[PDB]
Formats: structure tokens, C-alpha cells, sequence
């Protein structure tokens, strides 16, 4: 039971997912053919959460792949672990997004969403007891922001109680991959605050720093950046796929991390992260995993947590370890750092301990932290939105697709209704 | 002046003739995308008939009532649905019910 | 006992039958010479239904082949499994149909039907206990529509209690193989509603979609289209040729599917249909066979069943399977789809389970469904008939063969008496 349907969208959502299913297959021991080559029987006990058993002892992923041009789906099926996906799940159109939200959500999104939901409904009626979905997209482009938020608004009308978490890629503050990325992010957060349950904000700029300052990589390609995100995605549901001492899932984190139904934007973090030649000058103990999570140089969003306050903090530990050693380190970082946590929530640290480590290490952790330091992330989108909208530039590519200015005004007013909440609950008593 | 003449898309709906189980896809009808009325019928070819409707294709667009054959695109308006037929004979069913 | 006499007619009725006897011979293990090369003794137990044992352990088919020109019979005897038919059964004339119903039913039909019925009467007096006939023809051409309906009107005067089922090929809505195909279909349904017991309506357009959307064939010739029809023809009588758990035949389907003696036009459907490279990404279970039958993209008539209501539904399963697993899937598709079935018939699903699969698969099904969604099929014939008849065009090729306008008026009035019944029983209570 408790199955998860995986949905991908856009160019970035595929290349995270094409690395994500390479990590899941190595934890459960799946070849690129689709057979099984494990050693212990714990890998086949909970195999139904990400895999459907096909005929002939082959396991295929429960993945749904969406794009508007076939240029990125052609590289996914031809790469490694690309023969494992079912060929019916590759749903793709011929027009293309054009790096445009209006062509992703209104014009070419409507011609495709009736064919995608024939695959979502078929996979959801095949599972025994559905846990909840998950989505991998990016707020910068057109398909991951237009087609990605269109799928959530149609799913939530059909499944109003299942959880729905998105692994978004929030655009970096310094460099800009897209000229119109403030428009594609402002018109997407307006959809995510009313239709999701929890959201993982990831910045590209915070991932280039970890590969440069912490891991000391010379030439980090996207095979090295997306490998860190896929370790965090598996690290959230790792208490659902393996037996543990204190178990969690996608529902217990949606209760213990979200106190108000609009404040559900997180920031992720993985530990341990050692360099190539510095993984022998280090002891792998629980007080080493603790003091590597909470510092600012290990976050995945480009925002220092010292500017704000933590509301809720989740720490998902993996591997065999003493529970006294975990329950003391989480307490010690809460007493001495008593200003950076919040006052009106006592004991705001959630602990989850699994048993099976990732392939290669001895123990590992995963940091899922909420904060009011992401109000700096929504000031920079809202400042760059109002800098472009007051001249009404890059607007005839949006108005020409059947859109008015009131769509923008209610989008930016919703974001300033979100900034006035993180500033409100930061200064409570 | 730089804020130009507001190139806008009409949000019109196109039902197909006879098929009672159809909703009508909202198009971006604008003066930028279709220079002539005859160019509008070409986009109606692929996105209305898929397997079962319209052997003659897309010829005669009627009103939602309908009693007026639509002439140029200036005969259209903003925010009204339309029935797309392909013959001189018009089938009178309830199109706009249950949008 | 329970023998079946097979009758073919026209160009299309031969090339379905010449593929049909290639599938029956592979289930019973018959070489193209006519000998036997089986392995198990279950293939010779019920061999008498489609075969007469000749002298020297050779089995010849009980087939009667009718045409008006020798051009198509020359290709049947020269192809594979063409040496198995008896040379006396090739009954053919020299004139030719001319793609004309009046030359098929009145002028050249009368010069041939007295020679065909010398072969029908000889084969029917040689069987022990006759079950019923079957016919393969097409409503578009001249021989399959004129000579085909003339044989039924002469048989029913001689055998008033034996069943008589026709595998017609109803013309497609979009393309038109024959200019006068509304005349050849309107003047044939008027004969079939008074002289048959059940009729399988098959459209060509619904078979091109299955070879393009479901099987993913690049170049489907008629060897690939007629192979699907021949699998459905054998799938109806497959509970008569092999032992089973819940047995059916051509009589139990004629009782459980036909509630009124005018409503006997069906639509067929076969399952499973896998692609060439997608038959490994699929589990062959009973809930996979169920949800592949009832959707609209697997029918063989060009009509969506969602436009109307199912009166009766037959599902003939093959292969070893649990009866609890079948009796629950048929119930589950009846409770949740409670609007698309009819109200005044409770428990309108007939189940038949055989034991021996087709050659190559592990289990298979066959869908025999009645619906009021075929009223769309008779509106399009009646609209195209009245569009051509009100100008009285293409009429002097019919009136010149001894025919009046009252033959047409009572034909089209009978069809509108058929459309006013499917609209009547769709809205009952
Ligand atoms: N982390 C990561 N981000 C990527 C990758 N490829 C593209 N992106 C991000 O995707 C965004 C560009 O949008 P795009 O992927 O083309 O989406 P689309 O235009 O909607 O199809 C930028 O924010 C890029 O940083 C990748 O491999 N890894
Ligand atoms: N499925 C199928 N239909 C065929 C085939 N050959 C002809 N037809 C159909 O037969 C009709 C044409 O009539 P025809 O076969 O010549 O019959 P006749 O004129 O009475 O001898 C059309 O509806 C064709 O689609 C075939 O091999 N397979």
C-alpha cells in the first residue's frame, strides 16, 4: 500500500527525474533492463511504492513524463535507465512552449492536459491505497510553470485529500537564465499557494556553491548538480520504503511542518557532504551530521537562515544510530540558538530515524526546514515583477494569448499577501 | 508613444455540429494571428475533427442560435460561443447547455 | 454434434474467410495439405464442428464460397491454405456484380442461388445435429449485399429454427469506398432485420485506428486488418470447441443478448491487443483484460459507446483464470459506470469462460456488446440515403433491373422504424 505517482514536466523536470530514477533503482537494485539483482529481501518488501510488477519479474516505474516538444524526451529514452519507462507514459506535444507561461497554461496546455489525465487516472486506479502524488518542475520555464501548474489545478479537483508536493527550482538571484522569469514565477506561486500541500524551494545558485565550497568539484555538470536533489527527494520518503525505529512519511511531515495552510514553502538540505580527498579526515558520527545541516553553507535555497526564524524543522536520519544521541543534538542546537527559532512553538524539531543507509555511506541525514528567511526569496521576485510590469514590457506576448492585466494584478497582490504573513509571524510573542 | 494598440485575443468558443458531447476549445482569435477570415478556417480543420465528425471538414460557421452565416472576423465578438458546421443544413440541438 | 456451416460471399467475404480458416487450422493443428499434426487429444474431440473427416485422415472445411466473377476465387485457391477447400464448393458465375445491388439480388442473383442451395442442402443433410449457420459478407459491395441477403431469405424458408449470424462490414463514416454504398446498405439492413438472429457490425475505420493507436503498426495491409476479425469470429464459438468452466455457444448468446427481435445489431471487441515492443511493459491479468475491453478505443464499429446505453454485454474469456476474479471485475465496471448501462435490465453482463487460450497468448477475452450507440450508425446511412434519393440520382441503374420506387420507400421507412426504437428504449424507466 501507500503508493506514489511521480509526475515530471518540462526540460528541467525530466533531467531531475532521469537522475532520480537512477538513484531509486540503485537502492532497490534494479538493472537498466528492468529485472532484479538484489541480495536481501528488504528491497522487495516495499517495492510497490515506486514500481508496478510487470509480467516476467520486471518492475517498471510509476512515472508520467510531460513535455511540449519531443527534444528532451528523445534524450531520456536513449540514456541509461531510459529503457525502463513504459513507452505509453511519454506524453509529448509537437508545438513547443516557446518559454512562455501563457503558451504553457492556456493555449497549448489545454490541448494536452486532456491526454495527460488519461494516464494519471489509469495509474491512480491501479494502485491499492494511494498515498499521494509528487511533481518535479521549474518555475523559470514555460512547460514546468504553465503545464506544471495546470496539472495541479485539475488533480486537486479530482483528489481533494491526497497530498501533492512539488520539487520546484526557484530562479537564482544573481544570474538569470530567462529574461521573463519574474513573470513565469509570479504567475506560478499564485497557483501553488492554493493547490499544493508542501513545496520544496531549490535555487540553482545554492547548488553551485556546494559543489565549489563543500564538495570541491572542478567541473560540475548537471549530472553532479541533479544528483544532490535526487538524494534529497529519496531522503524524504526513505522512512516509507524501509523499516525504522521512528517512522515518518509524506503525511506526518505535512502535519508537523505546516502550521498555517499558506506557509508551506520549505528549504531542503542534505548531509553528509564530503570532498573527494577530505572524506578520510572526518568521523561519521551524529554530532557531525548535526552541525553540517544547520549552517548556512549547506542549504539549497539562496537565502541565509540567520535573517529569519525557523518555524518547524524536520530531520530525517538514516542508518543505525542511538536515539539518545539524536535526541540530545537536536535539543542542544535549540537551546543555544534560542533566538533563531520561534517562541510561540515549543519543541519545533521533528525527528525521523530509518534503518538502511544510502548505497555507499554508513549513515546519512536529510534536512527539511521551514523558515521566515524565504521572505527574501519572494521580495526579489516581487521587486523584479513590479520593475518590469510598471513599464508593461514583455506583455504583448501574454495579452495576445487571451489574458488581461487583472490576471497580473491579482497575482502580485497575492504575493504581497504572502510576504505580509512571514513578516507577521516572525515578530509574534 | 510606445504602449501600442493593445493587440488582444478574443476568447471565443467553438462547438462542433451535431456532436452533443463536446465543450469547445477557447482560441486566441486576434488580428495578429489571422490576416484573413479564410486563414481562421484552416486552424479549425485539425483541432475539431479527430476521428468522428465533419466529413466535408470546416466550411460554414453558424451562430449559437443560429441564423446568421458568419462573414469576416469583424462579424465576430468577444466572449460568445459559436457552432462550427460544414454544410448548408443546420442541426438544432442545445450546444451551450452544461459548459 | 452441433455443427456450423460457413458461407462466404463477395470479394470481402472471401478475404475474411481465407484468413479465418488459417486461424481455425492453427488452433486445431491442420497443415495446408489437410492432415493433422497436433500434440494433445483435445484438438480432435470437437473437430466435427468446422471439419468433415475425409478418407485417409484428412479434414476438409465445411465452407461454401460464393462470387459472381472468378477473379477472387482464383486468389483463394492459389494462396496458403487454399488447397484445403473442396473444389466443388467454389461456386462462381461469369457475369459479375458490377458493384450493384439489383444485379446481385434480382438479375444475376437468381441465376446462381439455385446452384448454391444444392451445396447448402448437401452439407446440411450430412451433419448429425446442425447448430446453425454463419455468413461473412459486406454491406458496401454488390455480391455481399445482393447475393448475400438473397441466400438468407432462401435459407430461412427452409430452416426456420436454426440460428443465422452475419459478420457484416458496415461502411465507414469518413471515407467512402463506393459511391452508391448508401443504397447498398439501406437495401440490405431491410433484409437483415427480418431474416437473421444476430448481426456483428464492423467498421473499417475503427480497425485502422486499432492498428495505428493500439498495435502501432507502420504498414497495416489487409492481412493485418482481417486477422483481428478472424480472432473475434473464433472467439465467439470457442466455448463450443473446447471444454470450459462456464460454457456458452451460439444459442446462449442469441438468448442473453437479444431482448427484442429487431434489436440484434452488436459491436465486437477483442482483448488483449499489445504493441510489438510494449508487450513486456504489461501484466496479463483479468483486471487488465477488463479495462481494455470497455473503453472506446478498442471497439470495431466507428461509434463511441458513451453516446448511448448498453442493453446487454457478453464477455467470452479464454484461458485458466479464477472465477471470483472475473465475477468481481464485471460487477465493478457496472456499479461505477451506472449511467452508461440501462435501468430496466438488472445484471446485464453475460460471462463465458473457456479453458484453452489462442495460440501464442496465455489468456484472452472477446467482447460482444449490444448498445444504443449504433443509432448513430443508422442515422448516417439514412441521412446519406435521403440526400441521394431526393434528387433520384444513381437510380436508372436500379430501375432498369426491374425495380420501383416503393422498394426504396419501404426500405428507408423500415430504417426510421429502427432508429425510433433505439431512441425509445434509451430513455425508459
Ligand atoms: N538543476 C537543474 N536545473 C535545470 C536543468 N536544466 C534546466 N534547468 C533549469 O530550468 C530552467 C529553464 O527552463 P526549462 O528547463 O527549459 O523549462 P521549460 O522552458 O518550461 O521547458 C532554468 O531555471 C534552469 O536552471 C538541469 O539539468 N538541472
Ligand atoms: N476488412 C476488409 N474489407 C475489405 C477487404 N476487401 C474489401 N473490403 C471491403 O469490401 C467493400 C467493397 O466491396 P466488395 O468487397 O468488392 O464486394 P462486392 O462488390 O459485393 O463483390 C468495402 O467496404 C471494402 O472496405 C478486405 O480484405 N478486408
Amino acid at each position: 500500500m501507500r503508493e506514489i505517482v511521480h509526475i515530471q514536466a518540462g526540460q528541467c523536470g525530466n533531467q531531475i527525474g532521469a537522475k532520480f530514477w537512477e538513484v531509486i533503482s540503485d537502492e532497490h537494485g534494479i538493472d537498466p533492463t528492468g529485472s532484479y539483482h538484489g541480495d536481501s529481501d528488504l528491497q522487495l518488501e516495499r517495492i510497490n511504492v515506486y514500481y508496478n510488477e510487470a509480467a516476467g519479474n520486471k518492475y517498471v516505474p510509476r512515472a508520467i513524463l510531460v513535455d511540449l516538444e519531443p527534444g528532451t524526451m528523445d534524450s531520456v529514452r536513449s540514456g541509461p535507465f531510459g529503457q525502463i519507462f513504459r513507452p505509453d507514459n511519454f506524453v509529448f506535444g509537437q508545438s513547443g512552449a516557446g518559454n512562455n507561461w501563457a503558451k504553457g497554461h492556456y493555449t497549448e496546455g489545454a490541448e494536452l492536459v486532456d491526454s495527460v489525465l488519461d494516464v494519471v487516472r489509469k495509474e491512480s486506479e491501479s494502485c491499492d491505497c494511494l498515498q499521494g502524488f509528487q511533481l518535479t518542475h521549474s518555475l523559470g520555464g514555460g512547460t514546468g510553470s504553465g503545464m506544471g501548474t495546470l496539472l495541479i489545478s485539475k488533480i486537486r479537483e479530482e483528489y481533494p485529500d491526497r497530498i501533492m508536493n512539488t520539487f520546484s527550482v526557484v530562479p537564482s538571484p544573481k544570474v538569470s537564465d530567462t529574461v521573463v522569469e519574474p513573470y513565469n514565477a509570479t504567475l506560478s506561486v499564485h497557483q501553488l499557494v492554493e493547490n499544493t500541500d508542501e513545496t520544496y524551494c531549490i535555487d540553482n545558485e545554492a547548488l553551485y556553491d556546494i559543489c565549489f565550497r563543500t564538495l570541491k568539484l572542478t567541473t560540475p555538470t548537471y549530472g553532479d548538480l541533479n544528483h544532490l536533489v535526487s538524494a534529497t527527494m529519496s531522503g524524504v520518503t526513505t522512512c516509507l520504503r524501509f523499516p525504522g525505529q521512528l517512522n515518518a512519511d509524506l503525511r506526518k511531515l505535512a502535519v508537523n511542518m505546516v502550521p498555517f495552510p499558506r506557509l508551506h514553502f520549505f528549504m531542503p538540505g542534505f548531509a553528509p557532504l564530503t570532498s573527494r580527498g577530505s572524506q578520510q579526515y572526518r568521523a561519521l558520527t551524529v554530532p557531525e551530521l548535526t552541525q553540517q545541516m544547520f549552517d548556512a553553507k549547506n542549504m539549497m535555497a539562496a537565502c541565509d537562515p540567520r535573517h529569519g526564524r525557523y518555524l518547524t524543522v524536520a530531520a530525517v536520519f538514516r542508518g543505525r544510530m542511538s536515539m539518545k544521541e539524536v535526541d540530545e543534538q537536536m535539543l542542544n542546537v535549540q537551546n543555544k540558538n534560542s533566538s533563531y527559532f520561534v517562541e510561540w512553538i515549543p519543541n519545533n524539531v521533528k525527528t525521523a530515524v530509518c534503518d538502511i543507509p544510502p548505497r555507499g555511506l554508513k549513515m546519512s541525514a536529510t534536512f527539511i526546514g521551514n523558515s521566515t528567511a524565504i521572505q527574501e526569496l519572494f521580495k526579489r521576485i516581487s521587486e523584479q515583477f513590479t520593475a518590469m510590469f510598471r513599464r508593461k514590457a514583455f506583455l504583448h506576448w501574454y495579452t495576445g494569448e487571451g489574458m488581461d492585466e487583472m490576471e497580473f494584478t491579482e497575482a502580485e497582490s497575492n504575493m504581497n499577501d504572502l510576504v505580509s504573513e512571514y513578516q507577521q509571524y516572525q515578530d509574534a510573542t | 508613444q510606445a504602449l501600442s494598440n493593445e493587440k488582444k485575443a478574443k476568447k471565443v468558443r467553438f462547438y462542433r455540429n451535431g456532436d452533443r458531447y463536446f465543450k469547445g476549445i477557447v482560441y486566441a482569435v486576434s488580428s495578429d494571428r489571422f490576416r484573413s477570415f479564410d486563414a481562421l478556417l484552416a486552424d479549425l480543420t485539425r483541432s475539431l475533427s479527430d476521428n468522428i465528425n465533419l466529413p466535408q471538414g470546416v466550411r460554414y460557421i453558424y451562430t449559437i442560435d443560429g441564423s446568421r452565416k458568419i462573414g469576416s472576423m469583424d462579424e465576430l465578438e468577444e466572449g460568445e460561443s459559436y457552432v462550427c458546421s460544414s454544410d448548408n443544413f443546420f442541426k438544432k440541438v442545445e450546444y451551450t447547455k452544461n459548459v
